[PDB]
């Protein structure tokens, strides 16, 4: 019902790749934060 | 960092003192000048370096350690007595690729 | 709040022309400076020559360049109308050569 | 022949080798197609070779 | 790597050409040939196995030696500050228990 | 942030840095993220910040 | 409406024998410019170096 996704020409009709929300990203972003300090710590001392 | 007072024989205190002030040295000027310099040999040669290790989100809290420095001075290699042969060996060794 | 760095892996193996086409999509798809940034001076300067890289790789008929006295990369003028490509080079006080 | 093969442009990553070989006087900053590269080059010895 | 090696053996080579002039009583019989081989005894092999990729058919003396060792650059780092501060704590023997 | 970042100064909001790929622009470059349904806390969120 | 360009497959190579009868024939082809071309710029000139 909103007219911001109303479309009215076929130039902006795309297949669909993949889907992505809040609650996973969150977590996808601490353990991107996390490994890379692990990762860091274990080649060097 | 904390300071205090203790005891330590003198010859063993001068080296502890001389290692000290080359561990603030490199906080200081040497690190930047080494990547500086890296990044500058890579732009010519075509090499892209990595600088992953100096931003994890621990960084502001990090004291490094660098043994080696550069830039190398050319001189310190070219001053070892009739050495032309071996440092063109060396060359050959190190930057030579291979091809059809 | 969240910046970006080039991931470097030896054991990866891919056609030139990939780093040379972020090259250009990187320039505009990132802002970097004059109010915020979305990366690293580090990753402009990778793009920066990527983006040098790609316009000097020419495999259909040559055109003119005219190249500068300083080294850095993108600069030169480039083509019959002589466009100067020194705007691309990215500068973190001005916001020149990206979106912003 | 009446060619510039050695020159001197910016500043090196090492000070003690500051030269630029240039063969034929060509220039080494680009990136070569080899299908479609020195389709109209030439130089002064080649010239008067032919 | 290399440099720093060779820095280093210079350092010591440059502090050991006075003992015979300090204690002549010791060295009456000593030869610049002899502290020479006591250094290169205490050397890593890879830096005298690329000294001997020239030296095996260029011949070489003690006056270019000596000459190399003269000749003032050197490369810096922590092992070669260390080394030096080392020589320079020893001046005294009574340091190293030894006396008469 | 910015001023600080240029000046290499200390940072109370030290941002995050997350490393990419080449190809990865590429392929980001060719897509668009749609909002469909809005988040499940969103009516909820200000009690749970109170 | 329509005009035309030169490609070549980045497994192929480039044949003399064959560049200089299409620098000769393309001349007689098509037209390049006066009220309306038959082509692009880089063609005509691939075609005057053949």
């Amino acid at each position: 019902q909103r007219p911001e996704r109303i479309k009215t020409t076929p130039y902006l009709e795309g297949d669909v790749l993949s889907s992505d929300s809040g609650p996973l990203l969150s977590v996808f972003a601490l353990q991107e934060i996390m490994q890379k300090v692990r990762q860091v710590q274990a080649d060097y001392m | 960092v904390d300071v205090f007072i203790g005891a330590c024989s003198e010859p063993v205190y001068r080296i502890y003192n001389r290692l000290q002030g080359y561990i603030e040295a490199v906080q200081l000027q040497e690190l930047r000048n080494s990547i500086g310099w890296l990044e500058r040999l890579g732009h010519r040669k075509r090499i892209t370096y990595s600088q992953e290790v100096l931003t994890d989100f621990r960084r502001q809290d990090t004291i490094w350690v660098l043994a080696l420095q550069l830039p190398v001075n050319p001189q310190v290699v070219w001053d070892v007595p009739r050495s032309s042969i071996a440092n063109l060996i060396m060359n050959i060794a190190t930057c030579l690729p291979t091809g059809e | 709040q969240i910046i970006l760095d080039l991931k470097i892996d030896p054991g990866e193996r891919m056609d030139p022309a990939v780093r040379m086409v972020a090259g250009v999509v990187g320039h505009l798809l990132f802002t970097a400076g004059g109010r915020f940034t979305n990366l690293t001076q580090n990753m402009a300067r990778q793009l920066d020559i990527a983006l040098n890289d790609y316009l000097l790789y020419m495999y259909n008929t040559r055109v003119q360049v005219n190249y500068g006295p300083t080294g850095e990369p993108l600069d030169f003028q480039i083509g019959r109308n002589q466009y100067d490509c020194n705007v691309f080079r990215a500068d973190f006080a001005t916001g020149t050569g990206y979106n912003g | 022949w009446a060619t510039i093969d050695v020159e001197y442009r910016e500043p090196a990553p090492y000070v003690h080798a500051q030269r630029y070989i240039r063969y034929c006087g060509i220039d080494s900053r680009e990136l070569i197609n080899p299908t479609t590269y020195g389709i109209g080059m030439t130089y002064h010895c080649y010239n008067e070779m032919l | 790597v290399y440099a720093s090696e060779l820095s280093v053996m210079k350092v010591d080579m440059r502090h050991l050409s006075l003992m015979q002039r300090r204690f002549p009583d010791v060295l009456i019989q000593a030869r610049p040939s002899h502290f020479w081989k006591a250094v290169l005894n205490d050397s890593p092999e890879a830096v005298k196995a690329v000294m001997n990729l020239s030296h095996s058919h260029n011949f070489i003396n003690i006056r270019d030696m000596m000459r190399w060792v003269m000749l003032p650059s050197l490369q810096p780092s922590l092992k070669l500050a260390l080394e030096e501060e080392a020589w320079a704590a020893a001046n005294d023997f009574e340091d190293l228990m030894l006396t008469d | 942030l910015l001023p600080d970042l240029i000046a290499g100064a200390h940072q109370n909001a030290d941002p995050v840095v997350l490393d990419v790929s080449w190809i990865s622009l590429w392929f980001a470059f060719n897509r668009s993220f749609e909002p469909t349904h809005r988040n499940e806390m969103l009516e909820v969120a200000p009690l749970i910040e109170s």
